[PDB]
């Protein structure tokens, strides 16, 4: 139900529900993106792509892989443009737990302070929500690589492996009977499977170049990715 | 129903229609276009002419906002301007604190976080400009940026803006762009800058052209008519 | 206290004493002088320490958000300049004894001294602390042009011991920095 | 790729008559990485024949003797192998299986007369798994129709 | 029931996965699941079968609010 | 109007009902169960927690937050503002800590809170908090257990539950539940009444149960949540 110029602002509605914040569910549909996180044992795997309508697309700068930490990196969803507004508050309460603290971050508490300068963009009177989606990895000490999705409400949220999205409805449906029943995962199995559960959507399977594979596993903790050369042979790995 | 009224909400289909009728907004300016070779930049410019109007080389939408940074805005004039201001003062910002050339990167990032605020709040307005960024260093190259009003931070090797012929950068692929030496390469665009745009639409118009690079040594100016003089020399010949 | 740095081609050399003394007592035997901001950015402190440490964080802090948002090499110019616009300002209050050497990848191996007046500029070599003052005709002489990595560590050696025997505030054991494209190296030298 | 299978099939004739079997079986990974790349659209359907075909021509020779039929499972070992890094998705072009099982079963009917039922039946105990994956597609359905009342 | 056995076809994954997209859209798409079985095509209905037919009617939006379950 | 700083919102309806403050209950009642039990020694808490896909794992977010080490507390309906009071809280404890110097009653907490709660939902502009609080803990010897709601008004119940059939299940710890029964028989009918609206499915990951001790609050993990229910109540 709707009453009076409720539609035209942010708040409430006759029956308590939300509009303006459930119609950033689509905002995100604009983009057109997919990203879908898996975590292993050691590893954590992260797997994004992008679209290129003019051969004028640079790689360097579409590139949709952002990171925050040295440790720690990142990936965003939906509308390009909201992202990159929170990436610099990504980094900012990084450093500033960089200087103060002194040590790997709130890997596990971190989306709380996120959320909150979020929330704070949901709260404000008059002011865009910000739809867009925020996903971290994580490295802690003895507590095995972690894997977090916040999304634009102002809470936090994350787990083992999360998808969510457009499209990512379908990619945990698979995650699900991949990880239980009982398994276990290495670097390979994480990144073969990070592939096949979106295999189950829509996987054109076409040249690797557009598709970008976050990769986060401790032996050096800090945070990297390769460009171009092992992840086609990870592509051809999967497939016997 | 009114959903178009703050700039601080969402639609009924999950956009903003204030993005949606500022997109559009730049589309009725007139054309300003960008591209970049090898070792530099190039920038370029049309001159609508209906009645005289005025003064030629009047209120040129090509601004130099730094030494190695230049503007090639669309859209309404008046708030290109202020955006010079903003970017001439961030440039200012950058030359104090530090000393050195303010990288492309980061100085399309700085703007990104501006035209991208304005849009959030329903207080202020969005922004009717969608201007290029392109810059030449030695020790950096040539970057070419393409900002929109929605806030979205990108570039390719070229874009076009204002009005819809979009053929001036079809012979573009036509020629030799990276490979030319960016000199011969001013008269080479200019060829179906004076064909297409037909005259049944504007009866006479007038063309402006601006380059950075290693020619002149990272500094970027508009390239005069008399020297070397075969900018509009070669165009008139091209016509056919 | 006393602090030195030395260029070479490929990187820079820094050294620095241990006992730090305040009045006629010794505060602390061993003491590191050299600042971890960056591991291609180091500079040398003395003076009073509080106030070389928190402007030292403040940098850690401002550049740090910066470099990682750049994404890019640690430029060590850029940096010094940071603490050319503090040390300016400032001057009137806080005291400046760092001295900016760090290697580059554009730029090589630089040394930037920063006095108390906040100024910067570039040299072959730097000096710096209060036993420097009898020093002050050894190192015009036996420094040379041009040196290499390895008598870096052994000329940084003839500076220090001089400094350090002779005047009472320098002493303890000596610590040396080398800086190069193969990453920080640092030892421990006495005698 | 079109060109790529030509050389080194046409190549590679020479190996299965004068030389030893040493290099039939070195064979396998410069024409895997051939079938790895599926240029197609029907060239590799005939590129890859031209392996199938010596490889029915060394039928003559293997088979025959030197013997027990060894080498035939170690055929299966790449007949199972060659589908496997195309991967050819039950297409286009998998009709390059077909015209070789075709012969294959075709030796195999000459074989049941001219040696006894011993290794013919470990022959055909390798192809009942072919036609699984041969699905229901064309002519693999009636050439299990033919093994199987040999069989009988 | 009246669908082909489904002596092959396992119920267990079915009654999970379709049963969160149901509208409700309850009795007769469940007719519709057994007209997917008519696409094919295949002689014992595939699991792929059931749930494309599910998923088309009706799709869900999700999730910025309900979270808080 | 002046400026537009978000002035107040609310506003009063014919009858003298609050509008948009009676719509955050609707939030309570279409949220999750919670309970609570305050009987002799200690009080005890009984939360439900229960994934929305098998991908999730609750060893990392907890629903108990505790505000101090010998109060604990859970909550209902709607996070994102909750997380907000929470840690302001943490920040207004301490005045009444360091002045004060004393272990601050939950009766303190109440006051406080729920006034600048209830000054939260006077200011306009703003969505008001969508949180029906359970604030416990001892203080003087006597625990307490005090139900909060949007609006800021505060209750104290022996037993009390919230969320979704919070009315049936009142009346279930209104009859199961009487007088005042020890820590280990107040967990029993805690999970039964949680057990009301819950799933055929319990684990330790399912329900989680917070309980408030004489000598403070003590988080238990999901393994003696296990132990005691498996087998629920």
């Amino acid at each position: 139900s709707s009453a009076g110029f409720d539609r035209h602002i942010t708040i409430f509605s006759p029956e308590g529900r939300l509009y303006q914040v459930e119609y950033a569910f689509k905002a995100i549909n604009q983009g057109g993106l997919t990203s879908v996180a898996v975590r292993g044992k050691d590893c954590a795997v992260i797997v994004t792509q992008k679209k290129v309508p003019d051969k004028l697309l640079d790689s360097s700068t579409v590139t949709h892989l952002f990171k925050i930490t040295e440790n720690i990196g990142c990936v965003m969803t939906g509308m390009t443009a909201d992202s990159r507004s929170q990436v610099q508050r990504a980094r900012y309460e990084a450093a500033n737990w960089k200087y103060k603290y002194g040590y790997e971050i709130p890997v596990d508490m971190l989306c709380k302070r996120i959320a909150d300068i979020s929330q704070v963009y949901t709260q404000n009177a008059e002011m865009r929500p910000l739809g867009c989606c925020m996903i971290l990895i994580g490295i802690d000490e003895e507590q095995g690589p972690q894997v977090y999705k916040c999304d634009p409400a102002g809470y936090y949220c994350g787990f083992k492996a999360t998808a969510a999205g457009v499209k990512q409805t379908e990619s945990t449906s698979f995650l699900e009977k991949k990880v239980k029943k009982k398994f276990d995962w290495t670097f390979e199995q994480t990144v073969e499977t990070a592939i096949t559960c979106l295999s189950t959507v829509l996987s054109i399977d076409f040249k690797p170049s557009e598709i970008e594979v976050g990769v986060v596993t401790v032996e050096n903790p800090k945070f990297r990715i390769l460009t171009e050369a092992e992840i086609d042979a990870h592509l051809v790995a999967l497939a016997e | 129903t009114g959903y178009d009224l703050s700039a601080s909400t969402f639609s009924p289909d999950g956009r903003v229609f204030q993005v949606e009728y500022a997109m559009k907004a730049v589309e009725n300016s007139s054309t300003a276009i960008g591209i970049r070779c090898k070792d530099g930049v190039v920038f370029g410019v049309e001159k609508l002419v209906l009645s005289k109007l005025y003064e030629e080389g009047s209120n040129k939408r090509l601004f130099n906002v730094d030494r190695h940074v230049g503007m090639a805005v669309a859209g309404l004039l008046a708030d290109a301007r202020s955006l010079a201001d903003i970017a001439r003062e961030e440039a200012s910002n950058f030359r104090s604190n530090f000393g050195y050339n303010i990288p492309l990167k980061h100085l399309a990032d700085r703007v990104a976080m501006y035209v991208h605020a304005y849009t959030l709040y329903s207080a202020v307005r969005p922004f009717g400009c969608s201007f290029m960024l392109g810059s030449y260093s030695v020790n950096d190259g040539a970057q070419l940026y393409m900002i929109d009003p929605s806030g979205v931070s990108y570039g390719y090797w070229g874009c076009a803006i204002g009005k819809a012929r979009q053929a001036a950068k079809t012979e573009i692929e036509k020629l030799q762009m990276k490979e030319m030496t960016c000199r011969d390469i001013v008269k080479e665009v200019a060829k179906i800058i004076y064909i297409v745009h037909d005259e049944v639409k504007d009866k006479a118009f007038e063309l402006e052209l601006s380059w950075v690079g290693e020619l002149t040594n990272g500094r970027h100016e508009i390239v005069p008519k008399d020297i070397r003089e075969e900018a509009e020399k070669y165009a008139k010949e091209s016509l056919k | 206290t006393t602090i030195m740095a030395v260029q070479f081609d490929g990187g820079v050399v820094l050294g620095a004493d241990s006992r730090t003394t305040t009045g006629s007592y010794i505060a602390n035997r061993v003491t590191d002088k050299l600042t971890p901001i960056h591991d291609r950015i180091f500079c040398c402190r003395s003076g009073s320490a509080a106030d070389t440490q928190a402007v030292a964080d403040a940098v850690t802090y401002q550049l740090g958000f910066h470099s990682i948002e750049l994404n890019e090499p640690p430029l060590v110019h850029t940096a010094a300049s940071l603490f050319k616009e503090m040390c300016y300002r400032y001057r009137e209050d806080l005291m400046a004894g760092i001295i900016i050497a760090g290697w580059d990848p554009q730029e090589g191996g630089q040394v930037y001294s920063v006095p108390m007046g906040g100024m910067m500029v570039r040299q072959s070599f730097a000096i710096g602390g209060s036993g420097s003052s009898y020093i002050y005709g050894y190192v015009d002489a036996t420094y040379r042009e041009g040196m290499t990595k390895e008598e870096c560590l052994q000329f940084t050696a003839n500076a220090l011991a001089l400094a350090m025997e002779r005047d009472g505030s320098s002493g303890g054991v000596i610590r040396l920095a080398a800086i190069a494209e193969s990453g920080v190296e640092r030892q421990v030298l006495l005698g | 790729m079109a060109d790529g299978g030509s050389e080194r099939a046409d190549g590679r004739i020479v190996k299965m008559e004068v030389d030893y079997s040493a290099t039939v079986d070195q064979r396998l990974p410069e024409c895997a990485k051939l079938a790895k790349e599926g240029r197609l659209q029907e060239v590799i359907e005939t590129l890859l024949s031209l392996e199938k075909q010596t490889r029915t021509a060394s039928d003559m020779v293997s088979t025959s003797r030197i013997l027990v039929a060894v080498v035939k499972m170690c055929y299966e070992a790449k007949e199972w192998d060659l589908l496997n890094e195309n991967i050819m998705l039950l297409s286009k072009r998998r009709s390059q299986l077909k015209q070789a099982v075709a012969k294959m079963v075709q030796q195999c009917c000459t074989y049941v007369e001219e040696i006894t039922d011993l290794p013919i039946k470990l022959r055909l105990i390798d192809t009942l798994r072919m036609v699984t994956e041969g699905k229901i597609y064309v002519e693999i359905e009636r050439a299990r129709l033919t093994k199987t009342l040999a069989t009988i | 029931s009246k669908m082909n056995l489904s002596e092959e076809v396992d119920l267990e994954d079915y009654v999970a996965r379709p049963d969160k997209i149901s509208g409700a859209d309850i009795n007769s798409i469940c007719q519709e699941s057994g007209m997917l079985a008519v696409r094919e095509n295949r002689y014992i209905v595939l699991a792929k079968d059931f749930e494309k037919a599910y998923k088309t009617v009706i799709k869900k939006d999700e999730q910025e609010h309900e979270f808080y379950k | 109007a002046e400026r537009g700083y978000s002035f107040s919102l609310t506003t009063f309806s014919p009858s003298g009902k609050l509008v948009q403050i009676e719509y955050a209950l609707a939030a309570v009642a279409g949220g999750a169960p919670s309970v609570g039990i305050k009987a002799a020694n200690g009080v005890v808490l009984a939360t439900e927690k229960k994934q929305k896909s098998i991908l999730y794992d609750e060893r990392s977010v907890h629903k108990v937050e505790p505000i101090t080490k010998h109060i604990g507390l859970v909550y209902s309906g709607m996070g994102p503002d909750y997380r907000v009071l929470v840690h302001r809280a943490r920040k207004l404890a301490q005045q009444y800590y360091l002045v004060y110097q004393e272990p601050i009653p939950t009766a303190q907490l109440v006051q406080r809170v729920a006034s600048v709660m209830q000054e939260y939902t006077q200011s306009g502009g703003v969505r008001p908090f969508g949180v029906s609080l359970l604030i416990c803990g001892w203080n003087e010897g006597r625990p307490y257990l005090f139900q909060s709601d949007p609006s800021g008004a505060y209750f104290a119940w022996k037993a009390t539950a919230m969320g979704k059939n919070y009315v049936n299940g009142k009346t279930f710890l209104e009859k199961r539940y009487n007088e005042d029964l020890e820590l280990e028989d107040a967990i029993h009918t805690a999970i039964l009444t949680l057990k009301e609206s819950f799933e055929g499915q319990m684990t330790e990951d399912n329900i989680e149960v917070g309980i408030c001790n004489e000598a403070g609050f003590r988080r238990l993990t999901p393994t003696e949540v296990k132990d005691y229910l498996a087998a629920i109540a």
